[PDB]
């Protein structure tokens, strides 16, 4: 990602909540990647589940 | 206990392996949803409102489920079934506010606000009635934004076209009439001849609190007895419950914006 | 074959196959502030279809 | 059919082949498609709408 | 049931958000303590 | 105008035996306005 | 494969799902070669067998 600060960062994403879903055909080109996130706090089991 | 006949509940609400007569629901196939999962009108045509703590009523319910279910019939269940519940709570907030069924607390509601201002159309669906029932809302300097109506009538309403322009007045790909679109109600209160609009902006509802979610094995479920009438025990009796709760809010403000078409 | 026109098909491996259907979704409560919430219940339905040999 | 009794009687008519497509969303379904005999498209294709007239 | 009132308890030692009036406690001023607490 | 809330009770507390039953107590509020 | 691009390139086939149909001679000339995919949607088990 080209940071805030205007540098070109690297920064690695966890498996557990990435992945990229491919073109169709034989040369699987990347078509799109996904983050899904949860977000919690720590005082409470907080009990929804918002991604 | 030695009894081997499955444990009889009152009420029968307990999810179990076994059923009464001794089966066993081994390689059980997971289910698959036939029908389409239903959404709140309520929340889908009226205004949304920023609401901090509360009027609001709580919305509640508990699932028991037997352990050994959980472990060999279906291992999935509670994450399966959240929206199953989400619906039903959609179905009852939607059932209190337009139809006034299911002991709606909030003292308000469309029917209510209808049966008081008598903004009501008896007759069949005609294109001359659908004018009249709009321009009910017209008089008084509102504008109808949206129908709502038991889709079991999309027959009676193919059979409505203008007689100017000689076309259906309905268009059923897109499921709008008159340009205005409407929203099917799956409750069975709605009777077939019956037709709901209005400006839904003045229909304004709040939520304080989102569903929240707590499994547990280890309450008593004082509401659920034995066969011998003592209350279920669920770290005892082998077992599991998931508790979902809600709070919801319902204000109309202004109580003539809706008008109502049912059959003579 | 019209009926292969027209129907669904599903696949089979064996002579026989199950189905399982949602059939009961769970009620809900307006409940007091410190009322006992009540329990609902899911249930389910189950059919099957076979083969025959021509 | 024979165990539903969802038959209707009559000619061959808007009318008639519009409470026919009705009969199945008064049980909330919606009809896919027909099934007819090659013979009968001479009476489908002398129908016609006197008001739209299509 | 569907009742949609609070729980009367006995003895009175729960803490509730609604008066049974119907009167509802928002916007509530957090209580400040006068007395130091004693050893 | 103003108002203030005071505490008005404190909670109580109970000597319990091994396995006794723990008993409950609540605080209450009182309010006052100038 | 000539890429839109106008690139060669040059992609394995699976196993799997590709065969050759070799001329009857002694030659053994490889007269047309086949690969079959079985597209489907993933929200549901596949309806119909579709290659």
């Amino acid at each position: 990602i080209r940071n805030q600060d205007d540098e070109t960062r690297l920064y690695k994403s966890d498996a557990m909540s990435t992945f990229i879903i491919y073109d169709n055909t034989v040369e699987r080109n990347s078509i799109a990647g996904v983050r899904y996130l949860r977000t919690k706090p720590i005082d409470k089991t907080d009990e929804d589940e918002v991604f | 206990s030695n009894n081997v006949k499955p444990q009889v509940f009152n009420p029968d609400n307990v999810m179990m392996h076994e059923k009464k007569d001794g089966t066993l629901m081994n390689e059980f196939t997971t289910p698959i949803l036939q029908e389409v999962m239903e959404n709140s009108k309520i929340m889908q045509l009226g205004k949304y409102e920023p609401m901090e703590g509360t009027r609001a009523f709580k919305l509640g319910v508990i699932l028991p489920v037997t352990k050994e279910f959980l472990n060999y019939t279906y291992s999935q269940f509670f994450e399966e079934m959240k929206p199953m519940i989400a619906e039903a709570f959609y179905k009852k907030f939607d059932e209190a506010g337009i139809l006034n069924q299911g002991n709606n607390p909030f003292g308000k509601s469309i029917a209510q606000s209808i049966e008081k201002t008598n903004k009501v159309i008896k007759g069949d669906f005609t294109q001359d009635n659908i004018i009249d029932l709009e321009a009910l809302l017209e008089d008084d300097e509102l504008e109808a934004n949206a129908f709502i109506s038991k889709t079991q009538n999309r027959s009676l309403l193919r059979k409505i076209v203008d007689p100017e322009t000689k076309e259906r007045i309905y268009d059923r790909n897109s499921d709008s009439l008159d340009g205005l679109p409407v929203v099917n109600l799956k409750s069975s209160n709605l009777k077939r001849g019956e037709l709901i609009t209005g400006d839904f902006d003045k229909l304004i509802y709040g939520i304080p609190q989102l569903i929240e979610y707590k499994i547990d094995e280890t309450a008593q479920l004082s509401t659920v007895k034995n066969e011998d009438g003592t209350p279920v025990n669920l770290f005892e009796q082998d077992m599991v419950a998931l508790r979902a709760t809600m709070h919801v809010a319902l204000h109309i403000a202004d109580d003539k914006a809706f008008a109502k078409l049912v059959p003579a | 074959s019209k009926i292969m026109q027209l129907g669904k098909y599903e696949p089979m491996e064996g002579t026989e196959k199950k189905f399982t259907f949602w059939a009961d979704k769970p009620g809900a409560y307006w409940v007091g502030e410190g009322q006992k919430i009540e329990t609902s219940k899911a249930t389910w339905v189950n059919a099957t279809m076979r083969a025959f040999k021509l």
